[PDB]
C-alpha cells in the first residue's frame, strides 16, 4: 500500500523566471489531458497480467 | 552548482529539497511501494501417497 | 472569492489546484491526490466457464 505520497515536480533555483509559467503548463497539460496522452504511451502498456 | 537550470526527472517533493531549490505542481502523483517476484503456482505434493 | 477581494488571507478546505484559479490565487502544495471518477453500481463477475 502507498506511503510517502509526494509527487514528482520540476525542479528549479529559487530565482526561476520560468517558475510561474511551467507550474501553469504542468496544470494545464493535466487539464488538457496531455500527461494522459503521455502516461498511455509510456507507462500502461499491460499485456501482462 | 550551476551546471544545470533544471531538473526535469523523477524528483520527489522533500520538504529538505524543497528549502534550497523549487519544484513545480506535480507532474506525477505517486508513493511508495515494494516490488516483490511473482509467485508461479506449483503443488507440493510429492505422490499420491 | 473571498481570496481575491482581500476579505480572508487564506481558502483552506477541499480547494482543488486549477489554472484558472492559479492566475488569481496563488495555492500551495497539494496535499490530497484529485481529479476525476465516475461512481457506477456493483456488476459482479461470477466463475470462469472452463473450470
Ligand atoms: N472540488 C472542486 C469542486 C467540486 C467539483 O468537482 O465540482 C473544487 O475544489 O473547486
Amino acid at each position: 500500500e502507498l506511503f510517502f505520497r509526494s509527487g514528482f515536480g520540476i525542479g528549479m533555483r529559487k530565482d526561476s523566471p520560468w517558475k510561474q509559467n511551467v507550474s501553469l503548463s504542468i496544470l494545464k497539460s493535466h487539464e488538457n489531458g496531455f500527461m494522459e496522452d503521455l502516461d498511455k504511451t509510456w507507462v500502461r502498456y499491460q499485456e501482462c497480467d | 552548482s550551476g551546471q544545470a537550470d533544471m531538473i526535469v526527472a523523477p524528483l520527489t517533493i522533500n520538504n529538505e529539497r524543497a528549502q534550497y531549490i523549487e519544484f513545480s505542481k506535480p507532474f506525477k502523483y505517486q508513493g511508495l511501494t515494494i516490488l516483490v517476484k511473482k509467485e508461479i503456482p506449483r503443488s507440493t505434493l510429492d505422490s499420491f501417497m | 472569492g473571498e481570496v481575491v477581494m482581500k476579505r480572508a488571507y487564506m481558502a483552506v478546505g477541499s480547494l482543488t489546484i486549477n489554472e484558472e484559479r492559479s492566475e488569481v490565487v496563488d495555492f500551495s502544495v497539494p496535499f490530497i491526490e484529485t481529479g476525476i471518477s465516475v461512481m457506477v453500481s456493483r456488476s459482479n463477475g461470477t466463475v470462469s466457464p472452463s473450470a
